[PDB]
RNA sequence: GUGAACAGCCUCUAGUUGAUAGAAUAAUGUAGAUAAGGGAAGUCGGCAAAAUAGAUCCGUAACUUCGGGAUAAGGAUUGGC
RNA sequence: CGUGGAGGUCAGUGACGAAGCCUAGACCGUAAGGUCGGGUCGAACGGCCUCUAGUGCAGAUCUUGGUGGUAGUAGCAAAUAUUCAAAUGAGAACUUUGAAGACUGAAGUGGGGAAAGGUUCCACGUCAACAGCAGUUGGACGUGGGUUAGUCGAUCCUAAGA
RNA sequence: GAAAUUGUUGAAAGGGAAGGGCAUUUGAUCAGACA
């Protein structure tokens, strides 16, 4: 007949199939167009979620408001120790798409990569690699011969990084890989430059900026099997309705006699990919380093890690990346940190932000005191103490 | 080998029993605690004294105490050999508080 | 084994609802070839079978 | 006797049956093929796994709308079931079988179960009343079980014919004078 | 016992402790609850739900067959010692 | 062409296996059908000329019986609730006993009766069926025992009415 | 001791039904006729 009333769908089609994910990491399905003047250096880095955290900072927007006047803005923390460096892979251009035609490895590598090779590493014999790194011996022969094919041909260039989960609180032992594509200029540059880093280690301010706009790239947190009244925001349907009314009325007409793809159903919900978009790095923390989550203005001495540690995660003691608002995935998770694919001019990007304070207090309660030290300042003694 | 061993243990119910219906905590309970024994002792075969039984439905079926302090005993079985030669015996002990005590090996005669 | 028929014998030998007849385990094959009155009345009078307190409805806080 | 197609050495078999017997027989249908043609020893060691829900059995035919498990991966499976009573009355029969070889003098380790068979036995009419005033068959579905195990024996030798060839007159003057020119 | 009470709620005597069971706690349900700010805009329609409530005191309109309307409406109060 | 029965006949077939049933074996007929082999079986049966009719099925929401897919599927979710140990037993979530936790809350899940049932009472034995899991338990199954009146009822009287 | 319908064994085939017609390949199986 015709809808009555009209009004638009319920959700974006551009997201199914809204199934689980095929993988905890999302993959990066493109990297920066490469611009081959500019020195090598990634184009990604691999982190962890570690939470979110309060801000306060002055804002620069002529024109607004709230020019020159303090905003309070949330911020999350993803735990960011070295990646380390185990191999270039080389791809070339084919009429079917670009294809792999070598990796090469460095000699050794860590446990914690060489873990991520199995499902059962307690009985195994560890035999990973084990002929691989004997491909050293002989002077040096097939290694470099590989290395050399991988500059005669190939149009682009990734590097094998993997994360060195141990200096991070999980439990999960098991470490993370993934290629990061190299965008510094040329070919034999880019694989001299992942020779070279073999078994050596790279870190994050080698990669980001203050103020710059990054993208995150993640799986989604996961809620399971969904009815279709919060899969997709469906109307509620009246209190009086028989069977049920977090449904949809009318699933279809009578023509198409068909079920279509275009309609609300129940289902899986959560744990999808998302290459989320336009975050900007309020601050790019270093490990080693006291007053962390000290500012220009705090001074006093404290790390970004609340009170009583961030909640369902641990404490940061590597460097971090602070990007402002929230991102795709929970803590805990795998997160792909990306380079942006376009130089936003914005004045929203652009505009140079510098904090006043990071909130610090307890995140498992409501929160009084920044510091123990802040908290045994106003309460006075207790019975424990001296 | 077996081993016979007499320890001296507090179980957390509270977190074992966090969540768990009304009417099934204290059943969970004696539940819950059987798999404690069978944790620590290795023991499929874990049985529980009368008196345990009181000290776990002392206040009710939903009022099992936060913590107990459970003494137990691997025993080797006898009688128409059941399918192992081991198993547990788990005894209330009479401790004033319950909290505060860590594990601790019952010297044996 | 089965003391039903001596646990209903018992309380209206001793005048006491079956909700008080007290058959002790561990004289267990005795009791079961106590299949008359007077068989039960002996085992009442020896404490095989004892009559179990009241349970107390205090007038002490109504007071 | 009379059990159904065998192919096997009765000299060096032991049988078994039961029949009428009160177990579902789809269930025990799916339970007892698990176990056919399993070394004997095998097979009593993975019952009694199934009853501890370490191993399953692998539901084949009598299984739609039944529920999946890992433990049916080992078979090739998602769909798999415990049955503990059909089990228990299987291997209540492999027991026997057992017995009956031991008196035969078979030699217990080279014992496979080599028919397994189960079919249906005489339904059991129970019955159950429905909504406004009816009434509906409910039916106990038994089943006659049946086997026999062999002891298992190599090889076969060989033995056949000698094929008859036959070959027109052009066809032998080819072969003729193959060898007459060559070897 | 509380209380106006053979009410509801808890107890003594007596009698039961029968109602397939285990493990999980997805969607959708059935039954039981809560929800900021707004307050019937929802809907055929306030359907459902919420609000009210005991007692003591004060206060009480139209109209009427003078019997009523009336617990009208509207208020305050209430433990323990 | 084929069936049941009848007259004639072939001195027809047959316990050295009639009939029947089975058989991607053989042969005759355009076809209805006919013939054979092998297996199974166990007491009868057929060719020809005639006679005769309760004489040929896929259907009739056909009749009666039997059987499936559905499907190991819907389900077995009201009445607050169960637990430890022992005993017994091939076997115990469910029986017995002890302990514990609760319930009905005297408008009872108590103690008795009327109508109705008719042995369900009680003991012993006891699990094939039945008690929509179970079962060693039962209002089940087997075998026994048990209902005592001058005063309690009936019996007498009258009621509507017959 | 038929049939529906079932278990096992053996052989085959199977990209959203199956079964059928003319024809031949391939496998299996078989009668007759030769003298
Ligand atoms: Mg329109
Ligand atoms: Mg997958
Ligand atoms: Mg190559
Ligand atoms: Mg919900
Ligand atoms: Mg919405
Ligand atoms: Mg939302
Ligand atoms: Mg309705
Ligand atoms: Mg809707
Ligand atoms: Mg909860
Ligand atoms: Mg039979
Ligand atoms: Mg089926
Ligand atoms: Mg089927
Ligand atoms: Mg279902
Ligand atoms: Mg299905
Ligand atoms: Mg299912
Ligand atoms: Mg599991
Ligand atoms: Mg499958
Ligand atoms: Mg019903
Ligand atoms: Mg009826
Ligand atoms: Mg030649
Ligand atoms: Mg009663
Ligand atoms: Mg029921
Ligand atoms: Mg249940
Ligand atoms: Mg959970
Ligand atoms: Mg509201
Ligand atoms: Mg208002
Ligand atoms: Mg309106
Ligand atoms: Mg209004
Ligand atoms: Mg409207
Ligand atoms: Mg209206
Ligand atoms: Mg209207
Ligand atoms: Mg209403
Ligand atoms: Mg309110
Ligand atoms: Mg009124
Ligand atoms: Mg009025
Ligand atoms: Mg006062
Ligand atoms: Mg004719
Ligand atoms: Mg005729
Ligand atoms: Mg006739
Ligand atoms: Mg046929
Ligand atoms: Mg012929
Ligand atoms: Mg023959
Ligand atoms: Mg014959
Ligand atoms: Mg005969
Ligand atoms: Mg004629
Ligand atoms: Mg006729
Ligand atoms: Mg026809
Ligand atoms: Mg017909
Ligand atoms: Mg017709
Ligand atoms: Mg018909
Ligand atoms: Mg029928
Ligand atoms: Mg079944
Ligand atoms: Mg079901
Ligand atoms: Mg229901
Ligand atoms: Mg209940
Ligand atoms: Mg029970
Ligand atoms: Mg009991
Ligand atoms: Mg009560
Ligand atoms: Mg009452
Ligand atoms: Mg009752
Ligand atoms: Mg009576
Ligand atoms: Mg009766
Ligand atoms: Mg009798
Ligand atoms: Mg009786
Ligand atoms: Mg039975
Ligand atoms: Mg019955
Ligand atoms: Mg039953
Ligand atoms: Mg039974
Ligand atoms: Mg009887
Ligand atoms: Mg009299
Ligand atoms: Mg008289
Ligand atoms: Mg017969
Ligand atoms: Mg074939
Ligand atoms: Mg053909």
């Amino acid at each position: 007949s015709h809808r009555k009333y009209e009004a638009p769908r319920h959700g974006h089609l551009g997201f199914l199939p809204r199934k689980r994910a095929a993988s905890i990491r999302a993959r990066v399905k493109a990297f920066p167009k490469d611009d081959r003047s500019k020195p090598v250096a990634l184009t990604s880095f691999l982190g962890y979620k570690a939470g979110m955290t309060t801000i306060v900072r002055d804002l620069d927007r002529p024109g607004s408001k709230f020019h020159k006047r303090e905003v309070v803005e949330a911020v999350t923390v993803v735990d960011t120790p070295p990646v380390v460096v185990v191999g270039v892979v080389g791809y070339v251009e084919t009429p079917r798409g670009l294809r792999s035609l070598t990796t090469v490895w460095a000699e050794h590598l860590s446990d914690e990569v060489k873990r991520r090779f199995y499902k059962n590493w307690y009985k195994s014999k560890k035999k990973a690699f084990t002929k691989y790194s004997a491909k050293y011996a002989q002077d040096g022969a097939g290694i470099e011969r590989e290395l050399a094919r991988i500059k005669k041909y190939a149009s682009v260039v990734r590097v094998l990084v993997h994360t060195q989960i141990r200096k991070t609180p999980l439990a999960q032992k098991k470490a993370h890989l993934a290629e990061i594509q190299l965008n510094g200029g040329s070919i034999s540059e880019k694989v001299d430059w992942a020779r070279e880093h073999f078994e050596k280690t790279v870190a994050v301010d080698s990669v980001f900026e203050q103020n710059e706009m990054i993208d995150a790239i993640a799986v989604t947190k996961g809620h399971g099997f969904e009815g279709v009244t919060h899969r997709w925001g469906t109307k509620k349907l009246p209190r009086k309705t028989h069977r049920g009314l977090r449904k949809v009325a009318c699933i279809g007409a009578w023509h198409p006699a068909h079920v279509m793809w275009s309609v609300a159903r129940a289902g899986q919900r959560g744990y999808h990919s998302r290459t989320s978009i336009n975050h900007k790095i309020y601050r790019v923390g270093k490990g080693d380093d006291e007053a962390n989550g000290a500012t220009s203005f705090d001074r006093t001495k404290k790390t970004i890690t609340p009170m009583g540690g961030f909640v369902h995660y641990g404490e940061i003691k590597n460097d971090f990346i602070m990007v402002k608002g929230c991102i795709p995935g929970n803590r805990k998770r795998i997160v792909t940190l990306r380079k942006s694919l376009y130089t936003n001019t914005s004045r929203k990007a652009l505009e140079e932000v510098s904090l006043k304070w990071i909130d610090t207090a307890s995140k498992f309660g409501k929160g009084r005191f920044q510091t123990p030290a802040e908290k045994h300042a106003f309460m006075g003694t207790l019975k424990k103490d001296l | 080998l077996k081993d016979v061993v007499t320890r001296e243990y507090t179980i957390n119910l509270h977190k074992r029993l966090h969540g768990v219906s009304f009417k099934k905590r204290a059943p969970r309970a004696v539940k819950e605690i059987k798999k404690f024994a069978k944790l620590h002792m290795g023991t499929d075969d874990v049985r529980l004294a009368p008196e345990l039984n009181q000290a776990i439905w002392k206040r009710g079926v939903k009022g099992v105490e936060y913590r107990l302090r459970l003494r137990i005993s691997r025993k080797r079985n006898e009688e128409e050999d059941a399918k192992n030669p081991l198993f547990s015996y788990v005894e209330p002990v009479l401790v004033a508080s319950a909290k505060g005590l860590q594990t601790v090996v019952v010297e044996e005669d | 084994a089965n003391l039903r028929t001596q646990k209903r014998l018992a309380a209206s030998v001793v005048g006491v609802g079956k909700r008080k007849v007290w058959l002790d385990p561990n004289e267990t094959s005795e009791i079961a070839q106590a299949n008359s009155r007077n068989a039960i009345r002996k085992l009442v009078k020896n404490g095989t079978i004892v009559k179990k307190a009241v349970t107390v409805h205090s007038k002490s806080r109504t007071r | 006797a009379r059990y159904g197609a065998t192919s096997t050495n009765p000299a060096k078999s032991a049988s078994a049956r039961g029949s009428y017997l009160r177990v579902s027989f789809k269930n025990t249908r799916e339970t007892a093929q698990a176990i056919n043609g399993w070394e004997l020893t095998k097979a009593q060691k993975y019952l009694e796994q199934v009853l501890d829900h370490q191993r399953a059995i692998p539901f084949r035919r009598f299984n739609s709308s039944i529920g999946r498990t890992a433990q049916g991966k080992e078979f090739g499976v998602t769909k798999a079931r415990w049955p503990a009573k059909s089990v228990k009355f299987v291997q209540g029969l492999l027991q026997n079988a057992a017995a009956n070889a031991e008196a035969k003098g078979l030699d217990a380790t080279k014992l496979y179960v080599s028919h397994i068979q189960v079919n249906q036995a005489p339904k059991q009419r129970r019955r159950t009343y429905r909504a406004h005033g009816r009434i509906n068959k409910y039916e106990s579905s038994p089943s006659h079980i049946e086997l026999v195990v062999t002891e298992k024996e190599e090889a076969v030798a060989k033995a056949a014919e000698k094929k008859v060839v036959r070959l027109t007159s052009r066809q032998r003057g080819r072969i003729a004078a193959q060898k007459r020119i060559a070897a």
